[PDB]
This record gives C-alpha cells, structure tokens and sequence, in this order.
RNA sequence: ACCAGAUCAAAAGGGACAAGCAUCAAGCACGCAGCAAUGCAGCUCAAAACGCUUAGCCUAGCCACACCCCCACGGGAAACAGCAGU
C-alpha cells in the first residue's frame, strides 16, 4: 500500500564503491667498530653478481686470506657458453684492478637461494691447510650473506647456532663462523622503494632479457624508475632490458615520453613505484645523465650496460661503426652506471619481431 | 544407474593403500596399437572409496561408479574385493586355492 | 591443463553491470523527442515517417494522466490508432499508475489496466504497453457509457476448415490402407486457434528496455 | 614377413570376424586361465586367439586376463545390472567357448541387422552433398537436367552476363 | 560456436555452380550461413527446367513434418514451394502476386491494343 | 502465438583428444578422510610427469582471435584479419 524511510537515522551507500582496487586485492661505522676485531682466519667477502666496496678491501680487512662469491649466478640468464668462466675471469681483473691475487686465494660463484656450489664451496673450505681458524662472512645487505649463512648452517660443515655480542651476530662452531653485519650500500634505488616495491624490484625468478629495436629520437621506460632516450644515432640499435621479469618495459616517442612519465607515474603501466601522485611527490625526480656509446661492435656483441642501481640493466648493440646519443634519466639520489657488458652475447638470446612493435618475442 | 562417472564398473589391482579409506586400484585396458594391429596392456589409476579399509595391496577389485565425484579423484566405490590377496577362493568350487593347488579338496563336502 | 583464471574479465562483466545498474536512464531521458526533426535526443534516432503526424498532433497517457486526480486512476482511456482501426470500443480501465516524478511535468512512467479490445474485456489488469506513444486519447468521464457501450455481435464461426490438398490425399490414403473406409472429409479444425488482430496489446512484461 | 606364430592374429580382416558382440549390458570381462594343463589348453588357445577378436567388436567392454590365479580356468562378466556370469571353460575348446559365450550375452543376429538397418538410414540416396556423404554432390550430375556449366556452357539466353545486356 | 538466441528454420541451400542456381531445402539454426552446418537436410529444388521442362522439387515430407512439430520456422520461399506442392495453402504472396501479374498483363494488352 | 515436453546447445562434471626434444627427470602441493575443527602425508612420473620448440584441426565443417596489454574495468592508442583499394 504505502511506506516511509526516514532522512534520519540514515545508512547509506558510497559513490564510486571503486571495485577495481578490491580486485587489485583480489589479484665508516664497519671501519670503527668491526674492523677493529677482524684486523686481528679467513674472510669470505660475498658480492651481488647482478651489481657489478671492493677497492676499500685492505682497510676493511686488512691482509688477510679473501675470497670471493659471487652471490645471484642463477639469476643471470646464459647469454653464451663458459658465461660462467667469463664472470670468474672479469671477478679476476676487478680485483687486480683492486690486492694479491690482502690476498685473495679463490673466487667461486654460489647460489644460495638454488644452493649452487654450495657443497663445492664446503668441500674446498675443509680440503686445504690454508683455511684453518674462523671465517668472517662480509658483504654487503642484498649480497644474501643471511641466505648463506643459514644455507650452511643447515649443513655438515657446521659440528645449533648461538648469538653472541661482537652488535649481537649469530655464529655457529666449524673455531668459530663469524657473520658481520651487511654494509649498507650508497646511492640505491632499493633504498628509495618501500618493502612491496623493493620485492617487485627484487628478481626471485631467473631473469628473461627482453630485447627492443630502437631507432634514434625514442625513449624506453624500465618502470617508472629508469628512462633511456637514444638518439644522434647513424643507425637503429637493439636494446636489452636485464631486469625483473615483472618490471614493465615501454616504448614511446621522445615527445611523448615525459607526458606519458607524468600521466602514468606509480599506477599500474610503470608499477615501481606505488601510490599514485602521493607517492611520486615525494618520489625524487628523474635527474638525466649524457652517454655517448662506443664503436657498435657487430649487431651481437654489447657494446655497454647501463646499469639503474639494483633495480637492472641494459645492454646496448649499435649496428657496425655507429655511435649513438643517449640521455638516461635515474632518480636524483641514486646514480646511473655504464659499465663493459657483463653478458655481451645476451643479444644473441631472442625471438622474432612482433607486429610493428619494437619489442622481439622472448625466448 | 545414472551416475556422471564415465565407465560404470572396472576391474583393476589395488596397488597402493595410503590414503583414510581410499585404495589406489589401476585398471588396464587392453588397447589396439593402430599400427601393429596387436592389444596391448594399457593401464590407468582410479581411485576407490573403500569405507570398511578392507583394500590389500595386491588385491583384485571392482569398482562402481558412484553416483557423483566425491573428490578431486574419488570416482568409484569398491563395490567387491574380487580377490584377496593370497586368500583367494575358486569361483568356480568355492573351495579355498593356492595358485593352482586346492587347499580343501573338492571332494571334502 | 588448469586454466588461467579471467579475473580482468570477471571484473569487467560485474563493473559493467553495476555501472548499468546505478546510471539506469530515467524515462522522461529515454522517451524524449523533439518535434522540430522528430528524433529522440538521447540516442538520435530519428523515428519513423508513419509516426510523424501522429507525434506533433497527440498526446501521450501519462501526458493526460498528468492533468487528473489519482492520474485518473480509475478513468477509460482509449488509443488514437484503435479509434481510427476499429469501430467497436477499445480502451483501458487504468487500474493503476506510477509516473516517472523525475520528469518536469510528469509525462511518463507506467500503468496498468484491464484491457477492453474490440469490446470483449479481459479477465485482469495488466501493465499497459506504447504507453511512451503519443496516440493516446481520454474517454470524457461524461459519454463514457454510451462511448463504451458494446453489443456482443455474434461469434459463431467456422469449426473447421479443408485440409491442404496434398494433405488430404495423404490422410485418405492412410485411412483406406488402414481400412478405415469412412469417406467422411478429412477436417482441421480451428476453434483451438485464438486468432487475434494484429495490433492487439501485447505482454510488457516481458518487453525490454532501452539502454545507453 | 609378419613377426610372431600365426600373424594372421594381427589383421583386420581376421579381427573383424568375431561374431561374439556382447549386450549393452556386459561391461567387464575376466579370463581367468593357466599356462600349463591340458584342461586348460582350451583356454589357452581361445586367449590366445578368440580375445582379440572379442575386444576388437566390443571396444568399450573391458578385458583382463589372469594367469593361473585358480586351479581351473573360467570367465566371468561383470554386467551394467551389477549382476556377475560366471561361465566354465574347462575342458572346453576355445571354439565351444566362443558358441557359448555367444549364446548367453552375444546380441543375435536380428538386433546386428537392426543395428544395421539404423546405420543405413543415414547414408539417404536423394541427399546431396559431398562423396564423403551423399551420393551426389549437386543435381547436375542426375542425367536430363542442366548440365554443369564447367562441363557444358550455358546458352547466352540462360547466362545474366547477357540478361544483362538485355537489361541496358 | 555457442549461439545467442536462434531457432531452426527450414530454408533453401544455394548450392550449384555460376548461373546455374540449385536449392539444398535443408533444417538448419537460422544463425548459421546460407550454405554452413545445417541440422538435416529435408530434400532439394532444381529452378532449372530439366529436359522434360520440369521444375524438380523433392521434399521429405515425413521430416518435414517431424521438423515443423518441433518447432522449426519456414522461410518465405519454401512456404511458397509447399504451397505449390498442395502441402500448404498457396501463399497470400503467390496469389496476390498472380493478380499482379494479370493487371500488368492487362494494361500491357491495352496500351498495345490502343496504338 | 501460451504451456508443452520436443528441438537446439551453453556453463559445470566424467571420458577422449597433434608433432619433436630426456642434452626437458623429477614436478613441488601437485592428494585423501571429516559436516568442521582437524587429521592423515599423501598425489603425477622412464608405460615419459614437469618443461622448451613447432603447428589451427579430426574439413557438409569445426576450434580460437577480433590492434595490443591472454581477459579489457582500465591503460597503451586511435586499430580494414568486412568489401574494393593503397
Ligand atoms: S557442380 Fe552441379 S552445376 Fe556444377
Ligand atoms: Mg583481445
Ligand atoms: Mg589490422
Ligand atoms: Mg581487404
């Protein structure tokens, strides 16, 4: 017949309820203080292979028996065969560059998360005189010294673990495992993402390169945090992306590219970072830097990696004789790295081309 | 009778009993090779549900189709342990046997 | 062989349905025209020629409606198109309405009503159908009895009608092979077919609706 | 030459000549049999020889086979009803098996030929359509009517590419 | 291919090669092409005259029927071909058209009569 | 024309269903019982699991795609794999 509801009292519902974000649901002081004790044995000095604190060895350490682990190797795809001896070898003459070849005695590359060399590594420790007394793990925070150490923990070289004050750090009997704290690293990109974006960031599965053909004039996007603009350049060149399977590459012209960055900072296209206009405002902004690249050395060989902190790289094929323009754009208060390529042939490794699209079928 | 499983009564060996009331039978079915015209001994797993446990590895069943899928896999019912393992009793006298020895010989009743 | 789950489209299918759902069109937006080119604003259309006349010169039912006590709930309101079609009595008895309050001068909405066609009524009230037409007309509360005033004519028609010839032949020949000698004609009949005219009112109900 | 004793056993032309098509009814089927005893070389021979053929006219109808499991060999026919046959073959031949198998679950000779009957009411001779189907592809091909003009050319009177040019 | 809607309708087929038109009468869901999957084809049609000047037309009366029962609709020309055939009424169409035709006829008589 | 069951045929469940590579040998939760808590610790795989590469297919026709982001809210961006045409 007839009924009231009353405009007191009221409940009521919500404008734009915005169900997409329920589905989006749905879906100095080491020198200070510990060099102080290591200075007085081995050392075991573990370095990220991905980001390639060395030089400063000798005063940290002091002269005393090194060795190094290149820490991630699974991580890196296979560009070429003996990839792996190529990297013991560029290990080889950083440190020259850096030594005694303090006296390094080995240089090994391990893989804790997949536990790669790790027996290797135990069978060497206990095979020679020359590794008596304790073992001093340094490295630095992403260098996965905590990974390691509980992948020996958990192992017959340990005879269960205790902490003791040195700063309280766990150890466990071999003598005694001494893990140092992580030196914390200047100037990286981590620093500046928050813990989700740092896991995104993060590669946990074996790196997929994906290669783009560029012509001058255009600018590629590694998340919002990293830009590349190539241009002044005789010839197209190829670009591969090493980073995060799960970091999005985009491709745009060099006028369209800032009105994208902006349009499209944080959100979904560029994930890193996250919160929209309210993170990005405090998100440094993207300072850029001038490249100018060598002689392209064949259309398989890189001539360069340019190097975003942690987060990943590139490695850039000129065609034969041409040099190009680039202008690569990184947070202010991190730094961009050209550096030789630490996968040269990583080229080689790719699909077809796909539509007009620059990007070839990953392989 | 109008169960959705697919082959209403199969005959397989029980060779697996690690799981509450369910006996892992496998089933084979003999298959003509296209080529070589000649049957071969195809085999696939089913799962019974067996509620008494009474399954041996080993042991001849028959599973019945149940009226729906109980489980992810769960699609048949022991309906008759066909032969005990080692226990088996000649159809044919009902006499108890040991492969191809009567135990009580037919003529003891 | 496990599928990878389309979340992005069941999203889609459910925001689509809600936005459908809380931007649903009034009727005074939907059944709009405008009388200078004779298309409906909101989607463009333009209607059709034969409507033309019809849609400058007449009125709609809750246009009519909208000048009555109740929205003349209770009155017998009659169609342009049946008075022009049929010469017996054919209206509505508007049991009941509901405008569309929404529209400035509330010219639109539903109504229900028991159906008079061709002077036979109908058992019920229903929901009225083209009540958006503008070939609606109201029955005087005065000359509503002699208006409505109907004499049955008489309905007697035929029970039955000749087969087609070829299907003659075939059920007497199926007979005469059965040995069913009877030479009574073979007859279909079609009583049990409730022919109806053309423009009789049909379910709304079951009718749909417009959408943007 | 063909591999294996009596390698007629692997051709269509002798797999297809068991007679033996059990009802609907039977699902399962067990041969129960052993290697070794003269009352069983019955058996042996009709696994030996009949149980292809068997399988290959009842292809959903499973079959399992037993070596001396029990002192004498047997069958047993596990049926849709839940009911079980349990048929003797010892001192049988694999041929009286067959015979008997035949007459107490083999569909007989009338329901073959129903089933027959049903089939041949597809393949109707007045449809057309491809050879794969029916007889003829298109009506030209029944003598009396229009030829195809691929085979025949039409006359100018027939072709529109002149109707046509009556048009203008 | 899932179909949104659709109901059988009993239609004609144009098979048969250019400029000579054949007709496949054939049951099939009225969504599917001309010439596509059809659900049982129900006889044939040959507009052609043959020798004999004889517009062939078989129709499996027995399925046609089968099919009109469950419910499958009949496409203006194959209504008119069952009404030629006896089977149905001839088509309010046919006839009409047939008066057509006998006023044109009429008036061509009497312009040329009146020269 | 309504209902009828009939016809047609989705979703869902069961079965079936291409090729090469083992220099792809383990997958890493891939199972079960219980109304549930919860328990059991299992499940597939050298009779080829898992994985990489190639391909539309079993042709009255069938499967899939519809510029891309598998999807398409959204974004990328302005879409002929409809006909003719460049
Ligand atoms: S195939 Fe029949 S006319 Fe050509
Ligand atoms: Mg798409
Ligand atoms: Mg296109
Ligand atoms: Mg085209």
């Amino acid at each position: 017949q007839e009924r009231f509801l009353f405009p007191e009292y009221i409940l009521d519902p919500e404008p734009q309820p915005t169900r997409e974000k329920q589905l989006q649901e749905l879906q100095e002081q080491y020198l200070e203080l510990v060099s102080a004790a290591l200075r007085r044995s081995l050392v075991l000095y573990m370095v990220d292979l991905l980001d390639l604190l060395l030089p400063d060895l000798p005063a940290l350490v002091g002269p005393k028996q090194l060795i190094v682990l290149g820490n991630k190797v699974d991580l890196l795809p296979q560009d070429a065969p003996g990839y792996r001896q190529r990297l013991r070898e560029r290990l080889w003459e950083d440190c020259a560059r850096a030594l005694l070849l303090t006296v390094v005695r080995d240089v090994r590359l391990i893989s804790a998360k997949t536990g790669y060399g790790v027996e290797e590594l135990i069978s060497a420790l206990q095979r020679s005189w020359r590794y008596r007394g304790d073992v001093y793990l340094v490295g630095a925070t992403n260098a996965g010294k905590s990974t390691l150490f509980n992948t020996l923990l958990e192992s017959d070289y340990c005879t269960r673990a205790t902490i003791s004050p040195w700063l309280n750090l766990l150890k466990f009997p071999i003598h005694w495992f001494y893990d140092t704290p992580g030196i914390t690293k200047e100037n990286c990109i981590l620093n500046l993402l928050t813990e989700k974006e740092v896991n995104i960031v993060l590669p946990t599965q074996s790196i997929v390169p994906r290669t783009f053909v560029l012509k001058p004039g255009m600018v590629l996007f590694l998340g919002a945090i990293g830009r590349i603009d190539f241009l002044q350049g005789n010839q197209s060149a190829w670009f591969t992306v090493v980073a995060s399977n799960i970091l999005p590459v985009h491709i745009t012209s060099l006028d369209r590219a800032d009105a994208l960055y902006q349009k499209h900072a944080g959100h979904t296209l560029l994930q890193i970072p996250m919160g929209g206009k309210e993170r990005m405002a405090g998100f440094p902004p993207l300072v850029a830097e001038d490249i100018m690249l060598k002689e392209g050395l064949g259309a398989s060989e890189a001539v360069a990696d340019i190097k975003f902190s942690s987060a990943g790289w590139v490695s850039v094929t000129p065609n034969f004789k041409d040099r190009l323009h680039l202008r690569g754009y990184t947070p202010e208060g991190t730094v961009l790295t050209v550096r030789p390529p630490l996968l040269p042939y990583i080229v080689n490794i790719k699909g077809q081309r796909i539509k007009k699209s620059v990007a070839y079928k990953t392989k | 009778v109008r169960s959705s499983v697919h082959a209403r009564w199969i005959v397989g060996k029980v060779i697996g009993t690690k799981m509450q009331k369910t006996a892992k039978v496998r089933v084979t079915r003999l298959v003509l090779d296209p080529y070589l015209l000649k049957y071969f001994n195809k085999r696939k797993t089913y799962f019974a549900h067996d509620a008494l446990q009474q399954c041996t590895v080993g042991d001849i069943v028959l599973l019945r189709a149940l009226p729906v899928p109980r489980a992810k896999h769960v699609k048949h019912e022991l309906a008759e342990i066909v032969f005990k393992v080692g226990k088996v009793i000649d159809p044919v006298t009902g006499k108890p046997c040991a492969g191809t020895t009567y135990l009580e010989s037919p003529l003891s009743s | 062989k496990k599928v990878r789950p389309r979340l992005i489209a069941e999203l889609a299918r459910r925001v689509r349905a809600l936005r459908e759902q809380l931007n649903r069109p009034r009727d005074s937006q939907l059944y709009a025209v405008d009388y200078e080119t004779l298309t409906r604003p909101f989607s463009g259309r333009r209607l059709p020629v034969r409507a033309w006349a019809d849609v400058r010169r007449e009125s709609r039912l809750l246009q009519l409606l909208g000048r009555l006590p109740l929205f003349g709930l209770g009155r017998l309101v009659t169609r342009k198109s049946w008075l022009w079609q049929h010469d017996e009595p054919c209206y509505w008895r508007l049991t009941r309405v509901r405008p569309d309050y929404t529209a400035q001068n509330l010219d639109h909405g539903k109504a229900w009503g028991i159906l008079t066609f061709k002077g036979k009524t109908e058992s019920e009230a229903r929901e009225i159908e083209h009540v958006m037409y503008h070939d609606w007309r109201l029955v005087p509360k005065h000359e509503e009895e002699a208006f409505t005033a109907f004499t049955p004519a008489p309905e007697d028609s035929l029970a039955s009608v000749p087969y087609p010839p070829l299907l003659r032949a075939m059920i007497i020949a199926e007979r005469q092979k059965n040995g069913d000698t009877s030479t009574e004609e073979p007859m279909l009949n079609v009583q049990r077919i409730r022919m109806e005219p053309w423009d009789y009112p049909a379910k709304q109900e079951d009718k749909g609706r417009a959408k943007g | 030459p063909m591999k294996g004793r009596f390698p007629i056993r692997r051709t269509l032309q002798y797999l297809s000549q068991g007679n033996v098509v059990f009802k609907d009814s039977v699902k399962v089927m067990t041969v129960n049999y052993n290697t070794h005893g003269e009352l069983g070389e019955g058996a042996r021979k009709f696994v030996f020889f009949n149980i292809p053929q068997i399988q290959y006219k009842n292809p959903w109808v499973q079959i399992m086979m037993f070596k001396n499991m029990t002192p004498s060999p047997f069958l047993r026919f596990y049926l849709d009803s839940g009911e079980q046959v349990l048929v003797d073959v010892e001192t049988k031949s694999n041929k009286e098996i067959m015979e008997h198998i035949r007459k107490i679950l083999g569909k007989n000779e009338e329901t073959l030929r129903e089933e027959e009957e049903e089939k041949k009411q597809l393949s109707h001779p007045a449809n057309f359509g491809p050879r794969k189907y029916c007889l003829r592809e298109c009506i030209c091909e029944v003598e009396g009517q229009v030829p195809c003009p691929s085979l025949v050319p039409l006359p100018k009177e027939m072709r529109g590419k002149y109707k046509a040019a009556l048009k203008a | 291919k899932a179909y949104r809607g659709g109901h059988l309708t009993i239609r004609l087929a144009l098979g048969g090669c250019t400029n000579r038109p054949f007709y496949r009468i054939v049951a099939a869901h009225n969504k599917c092409p001309r010439d596509g999957r059809f659900v049982e084809q129900l006889g044939s049609y040959d507009p052609l005259p043959n020798s004999h000047g004889e517009k062939l037309v078989a129709l499996n009366l027995d399925r046609i029927r089968h099919w009109i029962g469950c419910g499958a609709h009949l496409s203006k020309p194959m209504e008119k071909l069952l009404g030629l055939a006896g089977f149905f009424p001839l088509h309010p169409m046919m006839i009409t058209n047939a008066e057509r035709l006998r006023r044109k006829r009429a008036r061509e008589v009497l312009l040329a009569s009146q020269k």
